[PDB]
DNA sequence: GCAGACACTACGAGTACATA
């Protein structure tokens, strides 16, 4: 609440700079010598997004299962991060390419991901995404129209390709 | 002996080699287990691939039978979970040592998703604070419900659907110890109609091994009732080649004659319309229309009608291709 | 083309025909001890940093307590209304018509620092109420009891009690009750009582603001707030130009509380100078401002005056101002009956179509939330007002006014269903089976007020017709059958008037219709005549039939 | 000796009395022998015979004298929350299997548990029965009976083993009526028959209702087919044929005559929408025609599903093909 | 005692319309294994009449005696909420839609325990007893979803006699477990039969010309068509031919309501026209009612070209309407779209 | 030995909210 704020010097963290994660990274990796390279490292930090904890994890996690630090040996048991993909599949719905934007959705279908979080992540994206705020309005009511049916309990592919398809519509709709 | 059990619970992998999948998963956790370094996990991806079974056989691993109970508190969405549970049991459980033996507990929550967020955020320093006693591993099916500390606390193994080339010799094996006469394309159908899922895929054996007593591929799609490949072909031809009438006709008849219901036409035109070198517009309108003919059968609807919007959907876009040209 | 006239060679085709025949082929594949909000706190009246007039308003109204608790008669627009209310008077028992004073306001102003140094300043001894009490009715009850209602222990000299209740905004509606039970007693309140509060918008505080000294207080002035602030910094020995004070004013709300922490962590004992990029830089002193709903409005219908030009920077602030005010059904309910009082440059109505389109989106999205357990759709309605914002972006100066028609509706709803409640419980279950409510209210009301009120001429029963006779006992009947009377009302001019039991013409009738001709008092008061004695002739049949 | 409605007088006592289900009556016929009896999923349109199925099998392996201690049977007609789930359902799940039959029949080792009607189970009530299902199965079953599938979870859809109930064909249900009439002392022509039959649709209960009714109301004299006729409800050619004259006049005054005419004498939207499709689907009409008609047809019948207004629903289908029928014009 | 009640036909064979119907009706339900019945047809019909005319022939004739009851319901969220119900010696009639959303509970603890006991008296009263739900089609999907298996266990017991207006509004599994019986409405014809007889057994003369103006202006019902005339015996007893017809406040103030929506269209107008509305609205008419009304009267003032859309812009929100949950902002939505259309009518 | 007084926990009741 308000009152606890103004009695307090409010602080407030930024998410961390892969060269700050880099550094403690560095540290951890010559208490525990850890042999690396560096196209590892980058796929250590670009699974982190800013989570310290995530680095860390992973960075045990690849060291316990494989023992040495390559890009391959992350991606193997880490995962690439979800809204990244997300991004240039909104990207491809905004320029009307429906083909790329159900590559995406099907790669990210396989994956095993469900859709409630594959629409979240949409919202996410669609949040925050450079466009028109008119379209950005209208693609957030489509996404909200779409998680209706997702909850009420059809939960498909088909659905996801209909949505994709409507936000498609969306722009060619003036 | 010989147990009344179903398949999916009969054949369970009680040991981490058991499973098929996710080798690299497994391998890291065996040796997480091997080097006694287990991290507090978080197993999250599709049903049915295999997430219980894992920890399952890790418990099994860990712990002897004589201690089973000391060491692991199993807890579920049929158990109440709430806040009274993160700030009474669990936290008295985390706290403290064992009785019989000395060694690091286990607190397994099945279906994470399903706890409130209050629980969830009393969950963060339970887990913090006691790393070194316990180690809380959450499996869920929607990674979206679950709060992003209780993801930063727990390092995540992404459960993925089972291929169908690693699900064939699991089967196999449940084939040979059950005495399941079956043939390649039963196989093949059972891996096809499963959609990386071993749940339904002993599912649909067991029932079609009660149904019929063989498992071919006319056995499995008559049992399941789905389609086969080539009466959706057949369907595509019609709704794309002949008139409103004609096809119109063909398609009653074969539904008719097949039993076949229209969801799993649905979902077999919609995988195949995007292997067809449809132009983007007519792409586009046909998955908005199937969108809306899958949305419509959710409600007390007549099927008829929504087959006809369903050839409609075709009849509208075939001069579009035609002049297309 | 993703077309091909010919057939493929290698690849699969999948045949497609048109309706006139021709074929086409597509592909398959202690200075350090304390914190410097205490350290510069005020202990004198001179000292102080809000509003003037406050200030006076708190210290005339409390020195004017001392015909009653003193015993001495000497002490030594939102302006026209205070003014006018201190000079006001006193009732028959010398003490103020406003017992407490209530004083609202934003967070960190210095409302307890003003109540405190002017209740020190009056010679009264502050007794301090928070939230960190009970606040239970009878804990409540029993320490207003204590504080108010004895005088001091040491006798001779000893200051009075002045009771303060910080945080009353807080409290539960019982404890409101108890306090203004306590007001009122007619063991009649001797010392004054101070309450704060944060919100005077509270639903437990709305009786308290038609019984106490409303003060309202205004945000610090910069220039004071600056000049204080130029004061604290020399006296710790640093330097901070104006421009970078003046930015943190303007960042943290005009707070002397959240600017001196600021200023605190800032400064330290590293750097003297401060930079006007540590101020600019969120990362310190920013804190989430709980807007007000006017607030929300006028930013949402009106565009900021001229960088800050770019409309996705507007779009990220009004959705997040929106989404940090709260109770969103009430901004929902202000967008809706705001929107449409607007000078509006879309004369095809096709941005108001669109609104009531976003509205009934919500309003689903509200329904699918509420109804299948799913309460991540609620993430959505909180862009309506960014949709409002964008659909209507407009300089002007628009009068946003509260929204009431839809709890105006519902309350009016409810009291027409009570009716039709009451209307349907009185008629006989024989008639009350053959035909539902809805169908009574849509068919057989209107017509059957039609048939109540006939051309009745005013004439006595002795002079009347037998068929006059005959219509008289047969609407009569018709009014008993239904259980309908008509009974005496008063009215404020002097007059006196007959009205139905169960007044079912508003239930019938509308405004904006034309006028019907309605029965005289002759005639109204001779009906209900007729029932009174038909209800004792009916009486008397049953006991000769019985 | 009271009178008793042949829709229960001629419910399903045994598994062999079920019609048409062929690979679901041979599964529970084989678990009848004692083979592993999994967890069921019963699905499909209304009529079919999903609850008499799993009634008259936990009859067969039950017997009378073991139905209250094996067989716990949930409807929506009871309050099924997360707590009934997480309580009843569970210590139900968790008691012993005892008791065995007295008359030398077989007797199951598990408990069978219906919870019939679970489309209207919320999300996180079927979410509490995952784990039950997974644990408790070495002595009790489950078997989820719905109309709509995707009303079911995915976990849910996993652990049980769907058997979708088809709708019947015509020449079991013509056998099944026809068995029916025999066995009651009835009588019905060919062209009867064929009617029921054809307005059943697959429905069992309604065409053993329909039969019964015609029975009552003509005494038990021939069962011809115009008592099937006004006993269905069914719209005669004639009005389709004013709707068609008044779509082709052009004139929304006429549009709206008939639409009262048909609104006023009482015929559903529903029996409409589905002889007008009928009359669409079989015409002259042109390939574009017919499609955004049959669009208009599943969109208003999806819109008269949620219970929308029957005058406004027809005048908007009603309007869609007259502008189709006056384009070409 | 008005006309609408005191000349009620009391058995099926003095029902002057729909004779056959009655006959057949009298041979469905005389042997007592009748299923549920949906009597279901357009409003004032005479669908109550018909299911009291089949009370009276099962049962005696003290069907006609019926009391008040009071039950208090016990909510999932401990809220007590009191529901009447018409009740008799032989059988009972609810109304569950006056619980609003709470008629699952009244289905799933009112229905069940009335179905789940045996009729005390089994030689007086019947094998079974009948319970009238009244209005079905406003019950909500839970309501619905909740009586199927109460009419399938106890069905030999108690038995249903369900009453709507659409069977769109009631699910397929209610609706096959149950056999429709359709009431549609009289004709002109009947309606002034009707009519005359009751102005014969009242002493009056009643001319054709008159009936048939009451039989039209009524648009077939007959509840509504015996109340004019009871008015317009009480405003004039000369029945001349052009005797003005009372009319109900509503219908006009919906005819105003779209007048004014055809006078001007302007956003101040559309707020004007909102609160027209919401004057509709307090006053208990449903908002399917006031689309309907909205629809009769504006297509008066529209050209031939702009009646089709107008009517698919109607249905198209009222859909909306019954899916959603506040009616001011689908009913509002549908008046700017119809001065949208029509601004854009008239200016081009 | 039995009546009165003390704090103790279990239970009933009212209210809020559920998203990024
Ligand atoms: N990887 C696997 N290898 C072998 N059998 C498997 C595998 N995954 C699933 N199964 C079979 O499927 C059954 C159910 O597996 P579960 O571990 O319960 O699935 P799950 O991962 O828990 O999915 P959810 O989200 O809990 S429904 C097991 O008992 C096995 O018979
Ligand atoms: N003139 C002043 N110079 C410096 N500090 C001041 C001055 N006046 C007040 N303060 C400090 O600023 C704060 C004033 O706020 P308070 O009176 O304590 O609470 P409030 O202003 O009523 O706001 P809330 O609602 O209680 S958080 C205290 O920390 C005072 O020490
Ligand atoms: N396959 C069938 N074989 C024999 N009689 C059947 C069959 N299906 C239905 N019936 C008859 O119709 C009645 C109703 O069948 P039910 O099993 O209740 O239908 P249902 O599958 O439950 O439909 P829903 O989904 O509950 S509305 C039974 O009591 C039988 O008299
Ligand atoms: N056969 C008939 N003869 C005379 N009057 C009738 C007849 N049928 C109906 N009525 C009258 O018409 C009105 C119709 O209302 P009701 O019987 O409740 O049907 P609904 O429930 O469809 O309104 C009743 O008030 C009744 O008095
Ligand atoms: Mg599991
Ligand atoms: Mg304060
Ligand atoms: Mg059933």
């Amino acid at each position: 609440i308000e009152p606890i704020q103004s009695r307090c010097a409010v602080l407030r963290y930024t998410k961390l700079t892969d060269a700050q994660i880099l550094t403690r990274l560095m540290n951890v990796i010559e208490k525990e010598r850890v042999p690396y390279t560096d196209d590892g490292l980058e796929a250590i930090i670009f699974t982190a997004q800013g989570d310290m904890r995530q680095a860390l994890n992973n960075l045990q996690s690849t060291f316990s299962g494989f023992g040495f630090i390559n890009s391959e040996n992350v991606f193997k048991v880490c995962d690439e991060p979800h809204p990244l993909l997300v991004k240039e599949m909104i990207q491809h719905c905004v320029n009307a390419n429906i083909d790329e934007a159900y590559k995406i959705l099907a790669h990210l279908w396989h994956l095993g991901y469900s859709p409630e979080d594959i629409i979240g992540n949409i919202f996410r994206v669609c949040k925050t995404f450079q466009m028109a705020e008119y379209l950005k309005l209208e693609f957030i009511k489509e996404i909200g129209y779409t998680h209706m049916k997702i909850a009420e309990g059809v939960n498909s592919l088909l659905q996801m390709a209909g949505l994709l398809a409507r936000l498609c519509q969306k722009t060619m709709a003036p | 002996k010989i147990r009344n059990l179903p398949w999916v619970e009969k054949y369970r992998p009680q040991t981490l080699n058991d499973l098929i999948s996710h080798q690299d998963i497994l391998s890291t956790i065996q040796k997480f287990i091997n080097e006694d370094r287990l991290p507090h996990l978080l197993l999250y991806g599709p049903p049915g691939t295999g997430k219980t079974s894992t920890i399952l056989a890790c418990a099994k691993q860990l712990y002897k039978d004589k201690e089973f109970g000391s060491m692991v508190l199993e807890l579920n969405a049929s158990d109440d979970r709430g806040i009274d549970i993160i700030r009474g049991p669990i936290l008295s459980f985390a706290s403290t040592r064992t009785i019989f033996k000395k060694g690091f507990k286990l607190v397994i929550l099945d279906e994470a998703d399903a706890m409130t967020q209050d629980a969830q955020n009393a969950l963060r320093r339970v887990i913090e604070k006691f790393t070194e006693n316990t180690r809380f591993c959450l499996i869920c099916n929607y990674l979206s419900k679950i709060i992003p500390a209780l993801q930063s606390r727990c390092t995540r193994f992404r459960f993925g659907p089972l291929t169908p080339e690693l699900m064939v010799p699991r089967l196999e094996h449940v084939v040979e110890e059950e005495k399941v006469d079956i043939s390649e394309d039963g196989m093949k159908a059972l891996v096809t109609l499963s959609s990386g899922d071993m749940r339904r895929a002993l599912n649909i054996l067991q029932s079609t091994n009660m149904a019929f007593g063989k498992v071919t591929e006319e056995t499995v799609y008559t049992c399941t009732g789905h389609p086969l490949k080539s009466d959706i072909a057949n369907i595509l031809d019609w709704m794309l080649n002949q008139d409103f009438t004609t096809a119109y006709r063909n398609i009653t008849e074969l539904k008719t004659l097949k039993g076949l219901a229209l969801h799993d036409i649905l979902t077999e035109i919609h995988l195949f319309v995007h292997r067809v070198d449809f132009p983007s517009s007519v792409r586009i309108h046909l998955l908005t229309k199937m969108a809306d003919i899958e949305y419509r059968l959710s409600v007390g609807t007549n099927e008829k009608i929504q087959l006809s919007s369903l050839i409609a959907a075709f009849q509208v876009t075939r001069d579009l291709i035609v002049a297309e040209a | 083309n993703p077309v091909l006239r010919r057939p493929p060679i290698l690849e699969d085709y999948v045949h497609v025909t048109s309706t006139e025949g021709v074929r086409a082929y597509l592909v398959l594949r202690a200075s350090s001890h304390c914190l410097w909000v205490d350290e510069f706190a005020p202990r004198h009246y001179t000292e102080l940093l809000s509003d003037d007039f406050t200030n006076r308003c708190l210290l005339k109204w409390l020195k004017l307590w001392d015909l009653v608790v003193f015993g001495h008669e000497r002490p030594s627009s939102h302006e026209q209304v205070l003014e006018e209310m201190l000079e006001a008077g006193l009732d028959p028992s010398q003490r103020p018509k406003q017992k407490v004073a209530l004083l609202c306001g934003p967070p960190g102003l210095g409302k307890t620092t003003l109540a405190h140094v002017i209740a020190r300043h009056a010679g009264y001894s502050v007794v301090e109420m928070n939230a960190s009490d009970d606040r239970s009715p009878e804990v409540f009850r029993t320490r207003i009891e204590a504080a108010t209602q004895m005088e001091s222990v040491l006798g001779a000299g000893g200051k009075p009690n002045c009771l303060v209740i910080d945080e009353i905004d807080g409290a539960p509606v019982a404890a409101i009750n108890v306090l203004l039970s306590i007001l009122n007693r007619k063991g009649l309140l001797m010392r004054p009582i101070i309450c704060i509060c944060n919100d005077q918008f509270a639903p437990s505080l709305r009786q308290l603001k038609q019984q106490a000294f409303l003060l309202h207080f205004p945000p610090t002035l910069p220039s004071r707030l600056v000049q204080r602030l130029q004061e604290v910094s020399l006296r710790q020995g640093m330097r901070a130009d104006p421009g970078v004070l003046a930015a943190l004013c303007e960042k943290t709300d005009n707070d002397i509380r959240a600017c001196i922490n600021t200023l605190q962590f800032l400064y330290s004992r590293g750097q003297r100078e401060l930079s006007v990029r540590d101020v600019q830089a969120t990362r310190v002193g920013l804190k989430d401002q709980r807007r007000g709903l006017f607030s929300v409005w006028q930013e949402v219908f009106q565009l900021p005056r001229a960088s800050l030009t770019s409309a996705s920077q507007r779009f990220y602030r009004v959705l997040h101002a929106a989404a940090s005010a709260g109770e969103h059904e009430k901004v929902v309910q202000g967008l809706f009956d705001n929107f449409l009082r607007l000078r509006l440059r879309d004369s095809s109505l096709g941005a108001v179509c669109v609104a009531l389109d976003w509205l009934a989106f919500d309003d689903l999205l509200a329904g699918a939330a509420h109804h299948s357990q799913s309460f991540q759709l609620l993430r959505y309605p909180p862009f309506l007002p960014v949709a409002f914002h964008v659909l209507f972006a407009s300089s002007h100066t628009p009068r946003i006014t509260f929204p009431s028609s839809q709890q105006e509706a519902q309350n009016r709803m409810s009291q027409m269903r009570n009716l039709i409640q009451t209307l349907v419980s009185g008629i006989a279950p024989a008639t009350r089976s053959r035909a539902t409510p809805q169908a009574l209210l849509l068919d057989a009301l209107c017509l059957l007020l039609d048939i109540l009120a006939p051309k009745l001429r005013p004439v006595s029963t002795q002079l009347y017709s037998t068929r006059e006779k005959q219509q008289l006992a047969s609407l009569v009947g018709t009014m008993l059958a239904y259980s309908l009377t008509y009974r005496q009302e008063r009215t404020p001019d002097g007059q006196y008037i007959y009205r139905l039991e169960p007044n079912v013409e508003e239930l019938c009738r509308f405004p904006e219709l034309p006028a019907r001709k309605p029965l005289t008092y002759q005639t109204k008061q001779l009906i209900a005549r007729e029932i009174e004695v038909e209800k004792m002739r009916r009486a008397e049949a049953s006991a000769r039939v019985e | 000796a009271k009178p008793v409605p042949w829709v229960e007088k001629y419910r399903p006592k045994c598994v062999d009395e079920v019609a048409f289900q062929e690979e679901v009556v041979a599964v529970l016929k084989k678990s009848l022998e004692g083979a592993d009896l999994p967890n069921l999923l019963f699905y499909g349109p209304p009529g079919t015979g999903k609850t008499s199925t799993i009634l008259a099998a936990a009859r067969e392996l039950f017997g009378p004298e073991l139905f209250r201690l094996r067989v716990l049977e949930l409807n929506a007609s009871d309050e099924r929350g997360i707590q009934v789930v997480r309580e009843k359902v569970k210590n139900f799940a968790q008691l012993t299997v005892s008791g065995s039959r007295s008359d030398g029949k077989p007797c199951p080792p598990f408990k069978i548990v219906i919870l019939d009607e679970a489309d209207s189970m919320t999300s996180a009530a079927q979410a509490a029965l995952r784990r039950t299902m997974e644990k408790e199965s070495k002595t009790t079953r489950f078997c989820l009976i719905c109309n709509y599938v995707s009303r079911i979870i995915e976990p849910l859809t996993s652990r049980c083993s769907k058997f979708r109930f088809k709708p019947l064909s015509d020449k079991i249900q013509q056998q099944r009526l026809l068995d029916i009439a025999k066995k009651e002392n009835v009588k019905i022509s060919d062209e009867g028959i064929a009617y029921l039959v054809k307005v059943s649709e697959g429905d069992l209960r309604k065409a053993i209702t329909f039969l019964q009714s015609a029975t009552r109301l003509t005494g038990g004299k021939e069962i011809t087919e115009k008592v099937i006729t006004d006993i269905a409800g069914v719209i005669p050619a004639e009005k389709i044929d004013g709707v068609f004259a008044a779509c082709q006049s052009g004139s929304f005054d006429k549009l709206e005559a008939v639409v009262k005419d048909l609104i006023d004498e009482g015929h559903a939207a529903t029996q409409l929408v589905n002889q007008l499709h009928d009359v669409v689907v079989e015409n002259n009409l042109s390939d574009k025609q017919k499609s955004i008609i049959t669009e208009k047809l599943a969109e208003v019948d999806k819109c008269l599903a949620d219970g929308a207004d029957e005058h406004l629903q027809l005048i908007s289908l009603c309007a869609t093909v007259m502008q189709q029928l006056s384009q070409n014009c | 005692s008005l006309w609408v009640d005191k000349y009620r036909p009391c058995s099926l064979g003095r029902l002057d319309y729909h004779k056959e119907q009655a006959a057949q009706l009298r041979n469905l339900v005389q042997c007592g294994d009748f299923p549920h019945l949906l009597v279901y047809g357009p409003s004032g019909a005479g669908k109550k009449t018909r299911i009291m005319c089949i009370l009276r022939e099962l049962y005696g004739v003290g069907v006609e005696k019926l009391r008040i009851e009071h039950q208090t319901i016990t909510t999932p969220s401990k809220k007590k909420i009191e529901i009447s119900t018409i009740a008799s010696n032989y059988h009972l009639e609810v109304n569950p839609s006056d619980a609003g959303n709470s008629d699952r509970v009244v289905i799933q603890e009112m229905l069940k325990t009335v179905a789940q006991s045996q009729q005390l008296e089994t030689n007086s009263q019947r094998d079974f007893k009948v319970v009238l739900l009244t209005e079905v089609d406003k019950l909500t999907k839970d309501a619905q979803h909740a009586l199927r298996r109460t009419m399938e266990k106890y069905m030999s017991t108690c038995r249903l006699i369900l009453c709507c207006n659409s069977t769109s509004k009631v699910i397929p599994p209610i609706r096959s477990r149950c056999l429709a019986v359709r009431v549609p409405a009289p004709s002109i014809e009947d309606i002034c039969h009707v009519l005359s007889t009751v102005c014969k057994k009242e002493g009056l003369n009643l001319p054709s010309q008159l009936a048939h103006r009451l039989a039209e202006k009524s648009c077939r019902n007959l509840r509504k068509a015996l109340l004019m005339c009871e008015a317009c015996r009480v405003q004039q007893y000369p029945f001349t031919a052009d005797q003005e017809i009372p009319e109900t406040d509503w219908e006009v103030y919906l005819r105003e309501t779209a007048n004014a929506i055809v006078s001007q269209q302007t956003p101040q107008r559309l707020l004007e026209v909102r609160g027209r509305l919401y004057e509709l609205l307090t006053h208990c008419i449903p908002p399917e009612i006031i689309m309907k009304g909205l629809l009769s009267e504006l297509l008066h003032n529209c050209d031939g070209q702009l009646k089709g859309e107008v009517a698919q812009m109607a249905a198209y929100y009222e859909h909306r309407l019954q899916l959603g949950s506040k009616a001011i902002y689908h009913l509002e939505a549908f008046v700017a779209k119809f001065m949208a259309l029509y601004k854009k009518f008239m200016e081009d």
